[PDB]
């Protein structure tokens, strides 16, 4: 299965976003989604994810209770909400599914490499 | 306390064993009670409690090796498994049976649920060979074991892992499904070898549930409508009643509710 990502681009401080990652193909809705983000010279961080159901969320510590991700199955796409938005979360963000799981205990979902596909990475900056 | 937990080694090579084993097996599986011409029906799965709905087969290897399955009593097909502090579940096709599911090693550290299911078809591709060109006995009831246990370590490669599951499920599920299929691992055991399934066998999976189905909606026994399977010899025939399946045929899967 393939990936697209959408949404990102300019916004300014305390702004909101949507961006969202249509999957053509594949085993999408049987499988897990993750978000991950890195800003240049910054380090790679976990940002959010989502299981098949999905019933279950995780969120990066810094992000909880401010970013939501959602997923529909029947439009094969998965969602981050991005509201709030602190310069801290200037950086390109990449959606990745895992084929082989629906579903990871989360010391799995927060690392990067449990999931084998991935999207383009649409950028995001924060401006103020 | 929990679930069921019929034990079973590899260490040990008793061919009786095994047969007291497949026997503890269909025994938590049903209460019988429910037998549609000597058939024993597995319960129904509608108002089946959950802490009722799941039977624990352990297994352990000659390198000592303890994994633990769990069956659905309803099907008698095997859900998920764990090994070691990690639990690995069969996608749940269904919203009920994802619920259900949860039960299953509560205590269990690290809970996966793979992106596919349990059927042949499916671990047919992962496995890369299929269920004719397979090995089963005791043999790679052994190394499917070493597999299993070694996944939750990164140490067995997705391929060999639905290849260790096709070797699983047919020597329990399937085994206890057929008396005749049960009758089959005994062999390759006692005189100790190991070998692929037959069309005999291989349709005779196919065609479980189907069976299931056309002998509870028989007429006194008389199906309303043949099923075509396979001898060794490959050559197929049809079934027109449930007769010769009564050597066969240990437990059926509930399809409706007795007549008169």
């Amino acid at each position: 299965v393939q990936l697209v990502e959408t949404g990102g681009g300019t916004v300014q401080t305390g702004g909101s976003l949507r961006l969202s990652c249509s999957a053509s193909g594949g085993s999408f809705s049987r499988n897990a989604m993750g978000w991950f983000r890195q800003a240049p010279g910054k380090e790679r961080e976990f940002v959010a994810a989502i299981n098949w159901s999905a019933s279950s969320t995780y969120y990066r510590d810094s992000v909880k209770g401010r970013f939501t991700v959602s997923r529909d199955n029947a439009k094969n796409t998965v969602y981050l909400h991005l509201n709030s938005l602190k310069l801290e979360d200037t950086a390109a963000y990449y959606c990745a599914g895992s084929s082989v799981y629906a579903e990871m205990p989360y010391a799995d979902s927060v690392k990067a490499t449990s999931y084998n596909y991935w999207g383009q990475g649409t950028q995001v900056t924060v401006s103020s | 306390k929990q679930y069921p937990i019929i034990n079973f080694t590899t260490a040990g090579a008793t061919v009786q064993s095994y047969t007291n084993f497949i026997r503890a097996v269909r025994g938590r599986l049903t209460t019988g009670a429910d037998v549609r011409h000597e058939i024993p029906v597995l319960p129904n799965r509608v108002g089946l409690p959950i802490n009722q709905r799941f039977i624990l087969v352990e297994l352990s290897n000659h390198a000592e090796l303890s994994v633990t399955l769990a069956l659905d009593v309803t099907n008698a097909y095997v859900v998920g498994y764990r090994a070691g502090n990690s639990a690995y579940f069969f996608h749940p096709d269904n919203q009920e049976d994802a619920e259900a599911i949860t039960h299953l090693f509560t205590d269990v550290q690290n809970r996966y649920t793979f992106a596919f299911g349990g059927n042949y078809d499916r671990l047919e591709q992962l496995a890369g060979n299929l269920r004719e060109n397979i090995e089963l006995g005791n043999g790679p009831l052994e190394e499917a074991i070493s597999a299993l246990y070694y996944y939750s370590t990164g140490g067995t490669q997705l391929p060999t892992l639905a290849r260790s599951f096709i070797i699983c499920i047919q020597m329990i599920s399937e085994a206890a499904r057929f008396q005749y299929i049960e009758g089959e691992m005994r062999t390759r055991i006692r005189y100790n070898r190991r070998s692929a399934p037959d069309p005999s066998v291989i349709t005779l999976e196919n065609s479980w549930g189907r069976l299931s189905t056309a002998i509870q909606e028989s007429n006194q026994g008389a199906f309303a409508s043949p099923i075509q399977l396979q001898r060794r010899n490959g050559s197929k025939f049809s079934v027109y009643d449930v007769s010769i399946l009564i050597p066969i045929i240990a437990l059926m899967v509930y399809r409706c509710a007795p007549p008169p």
